[PDB]
């Protein structure tokens, strides 16, 4: 019995199989739907499946790669990671409500940004994969996310060659008309006692925060100008 | 002399008189004909498939053959008109029949609606592809329970039992996306419902007396389970020797 989750780890080990990082045409037509596979799984699946492909992308991030090819193998298979994990949790209803998936929200900060943390061209198509992630994982775990900024925040406060990292993610962050006006309130009870550097990075964030708002729902933005809202003129 | 009756209705009928004997045999073997005749001896002519020589094989379709339409006749219906009898047979033959993977819809909803006879069903379609080789049999089979795990999400979860190993072996060596598509949408519906209980696992089957279905009809093994049964065998031929002579 519970053999549903055994099938579940042997398409994982599938996966395992069908990555051009150890492979180096068989998974070409038979991954596609060994992938559509996972894909859906996620609908059902939904925190294991997250689970699975979380531990397969650390175990990627983990990696070595002394060789040449070997960075070009793991350049498409995290690309193609990334891409159906994006591609998953936009499929999952957002009633999964997945708080439970704090952890893996944390394992991330680690994954997803295993290669955004530094911030240091496959890197682009990386960090445009995980800017998709984030933003796909904010529509669920918004929560999680603004925690480790105003961790973040609060840490740096206190405090230095670069620390705007993990502070910096709301580049990235879904925003939202409530979700920006907490984060202006937030970095307004922040940004007096706070580093200049943290200042302009908090700017910066801010700006293109507000564009991704405006892009995201651009029905707010004209709310805003037809209904005052006098708490975000307040923090404005 | 079956013209008035059906195979069960004659064949069952000789034995009732020394059925006491009998029952130790089904419970023995888990091919209790009380229970499902013509699934027993669906369960019987299995080995047909299995056996080394290829002309027992032929016989083993014709016996079929005439099995289901000597069967289909006795309610004066169509050959292949999928019932609740003509399904064991139809279902055994579907994998070599060409004339019978034509007309087959074989999970029928309307006529299939006892859980045990689907059930029992499900349980024989997968016994006869675990120990199947070839691909397109492979194939049919597969299409056609997953077509049913849609149809019967309700007892697809017991039959998925003897389905495991073959099923993570396939999953992760074999690369017919053809094939593994219907494994596929079974994979997704298994993962789907999660709250059948043990009446609706193994025991559902087990606690119909057709245990067996699950392990007569494998390869033939070396002259081990000879003297096992050969005591209920041997007081069962002494019995029909006894009322009939």
């Amino acid at each position: 019995a519970h053999r549903p989750v055994e099938w579940v780890q042997a398409v994982v080990s599938r996966f395992d199989e069908q990555l051009p990082i150890k492979t180096g045409t068989h998974t070409k037509v038979s991954t596609e739907h060994n992938k559509e596979c996972l894909i859906n799984i996620s609908k059902y699946k939904f925190s294991l499946v997250i689970s699975g492909l979380t531990t397969i992308l650390k175990n990627v991030n983990n990696m070595r790669i002394f060789g040449e090819a070997a960075e070009k193998n793991l350049y498409l298979s995290q690309l193609i990671i990334l891409d159906t994990l994006e591609k998953c949790l936009a499929g999952q209803p957002k009633d999964t409500m997945r708080l439970d998936e704090t952890m893996l929200v944390k394992q991330l900060l680690p994954e997803i940004c295993h290669f955004l943390h530094t911030c240091r061209q496959h890197a682009a198509e990386l960090r445009n994969s995980a800017s998709g992630v984030l933003f796909s994982l904010s529509c669920n775990n918004f929560n999680a996310v603004f925690s480790r900024i105003s961790t973040r925040l609060q840490e740096l406060t206190v405090c230095d060659n670069v620390d705007v990292h993990d502070i910096e993610l709301l580049q990235y962050i879904n925003v939202d008309c409530a979700k920006l006006k907490r984060l202006l309130k937030e970095t307004a009870f922040k940004f007096k006692a706070l580093k200049k550097v943290a200042q302009l990075a908090v700017i910066n964030s801010l700006e293109k925060a507000f564009w991704n708002w405006v892009e995201n729902y651009p029905d707010e933005f004209t709310k805003l100008y037809q209904i005052p809202q006098t708490d975000m003129a307040e923090c404005a | 002399i079956f013209n008035d009756k059906s195979p069960e209705e004659v064949f069952m009928a000789i034995r009732n008189p020394l059925e006491w004997h009998c029952k130790q045999m089904d419970h023995f073997v888990g091919l209790n004909f009380n229970s499902n005749f013509n699934f027993a001896l669906v369960g019987h002519l299995l080995k047909g498939y299995r056996h080394p020589s290829p002309a027992i094989v032929a016989r083993t379709v014709r016996i079929l053959h005439t099995l289901l339409t000597l069967v289909n006749k006795h309610r004066n219906c169509d050959k292949f008109e999928v019932n609740t009898q003509s399904v064991a047979y139809l279902a055994a033959l579907l994998t070599v029949s060409e004339e019978v993977r034509s007309r087959c819809v074989l999970l029928d909803e309307e006529v299939l609606t006892d859980p045990k006879i689907q059930a029992l069903l499900l349980t024989v379609l997968a016994t006869l592809v675990k120990y199947t080789t070839d691909e397109f049999d492979q194939r049919i089979l597969y299409e056609y329970l997953a077509e049913a795990s849609v149809v019967f999400p309700k007892v697809f979860p017991v039959v998925h039992n003897l389905l495991d190993s073959k099923i993570n072996t396939l999953l992760s060596l074999c690369q017919d996306p053809n094939l593994l598509n219907p494994i596929h949408g079974i994979v997704q519906s298994v993962v789907y419902h999660e709250e059948s209980p043990p009446q609706y696992q193994t025991s559902y089957l087990q606690s119909f007396g057709f245990n067996g279905l699950w392990r007569f009809a494998g390869p033939f093994s070396k002259q081990t389970q000879i003297p096992d049964y050969a005591e209920l065998i041997v007081k069962f031929l002494d019995a029909l020797i006894d009322t009939y002579l």
